[PDB]
């Protein structure tokens, strides 16, 4: 499967999405240091066999935590700075987020 | 007696205008004049407090680096003439002012909202122009009190509120010259100019007073010892 | 391959401190050693510090 941009990161906590709008893409305007978010994007991770540890896993904290993984952008360590602009470039023919 | 010093006091006051000032001091004894004068120069020019603005907010501002519709001049220009305004404030430690503007031409500092514990003293002081008739801007301007250089980077907060270095200190520049004072009887005796330069947020006299208090503050140390 | 690109600029500003390289139009280069407080500088007559 495709790799998305997205604001549903599952492991991470509210803080740490509290600077990313609707389309998981840093607000312009935000303040951000070493470490922090800019763009948050999942990678898919497949298999087709559920483990009992896995169904286990997946009724309790749910399906979207399981078969996806984390590749967001971040800040390098010892950069900082104010997010004064944001541009996307998408591909002709696929669907366009809020943000473009 | 030897062991007997006569002491200065506050003779003349001369306001040659709002923000230039002259202090006179008389009589003193010899070597007294430079001795005080160098230490009030660098007490003034060091330790003396006033009120600075610290934030701003803008409503369709989000960051310093940005333009204003029917503004002429950017929100960074603007930030910087906001750090020149000179405001006394009487009553708190702390205040928010409120600027409301619309229609072409100047907005200056007698556009903010009176106060009453407030005292604008440059009310020509421009903060930016307005270029279209149907161009309005509305600003909150937070002043505090302190004393000294603060960079906003030493010192979370929502999108749109800007910090502003804060220098607090309201002397421009501070002068003394030691002439020779005629007294009744004695040709041995100095009296002491100061020419200070401020931007008009102090009396001259308190800032003389708070000078040496401070200096006897700092000295009390070392008569115990 | 490539689906979708995002780009994002940081704005900062740097101040001056010691360690910073200074230049005339002379070639007369150097480095800051340190920064002095106003009231240790040498003045003139006027009280004018350089």
């Amino acid at each position: 499967g495709p790799e998305e941009i997205t604001a549903d990161i599952p492991n991470v906590g509210e803080a740490a999405l509290s600077k990313l709008d609707e389309s998981g893409i840093v607000y312009i305007g935000a303040e951000v240091t070493g470490g922090d978010i800019l763009v948050g994007k999942v990678t898919p991770k497949g298999e087709t066999q559920l483990t009992p540890e896995e169904k286990l896993l997946r009724a309790i904290f749910g399906e979207k935590a399981s078969d996806v993984k984390d590749s967001s952008l971040r800040v390098p360590n010892g950069v900082s700075g104010t997010v004064i602009d944001v541009q996307v470039f998408t591909r002709d023919g696929v669907e366009k987020d809020k943000r473009a | 007696s030897v062991t007997e010093f006569l002491k200065p006091r506050l003779v003349d006051i001369e306001q040659v205008s709002s923000t230039h000032a002259k202090v006179t001091l008389e009589p003193l004894e010899r070597g007294f004049g430079h001795t005080l004068g160098n230490a009030l120069r660098r007490i003034l020019l060091s330790s003396m407090p006033g009120c600075a603005v610290t934030e701003v907010e803008i409503d369709g501002v989000l960051h310093e680096y940005s333009t204003k519709e029917g503004v002429q001049e950017d929100i960074l220009e603007i930030l910087l003439n906001l750090k020149g305004l000179a405001v006394r404030v009487q009553g708190k430690d702390e205040v928010i002012l409120t600027l409301n503007k619309s229609g072409i031409g100047p907005v200056t500092a007698a556009d903010i909202t009176h106060d009453g514990d407030v005292e604008i003293v440059k009310p020509q002081h421009v903060i930016c122009h307005l270029t279209d008739e149907n161009a309005s801007i509305s600003m909150r301007i937070k002043v505090q009190r302190g004393r000294g250089y603060v960079p906003a980077s030493t010192r979370e907060r929502p999108i749109g509120r800007l910090l502003v270095d804060a220098c607090y200190s309201p002397v421009e520049r501070i002068a003394y010259n030691v002439e020779a004072a005629r007294v009744e009887q004695r040709t041995d005796l100095d009296k002491l100019v100061i020419e200070m330069e401020t931007n008009g947020t102090i009396d001259p006299e308190e800032a003389i007073r708070r000078a040496a208090t401070i200096l006897a503050e700092q000295l009390e140390a070392f008569v115990d010892l | 391959g490539v689906l979708k690109i995002v780009k994002v600029y940081l704005a900062v500003k740097r101040r001056i401190q010691p360690g910073d390289k200074m230049a005339g139009r002379h070639g007369n280069k150097g480095v800051i050693s340190k920064i002095n407080p106003i009231e240790d500088m040498p003045y003139d007559e006027n009280g004018t510090p350089v």
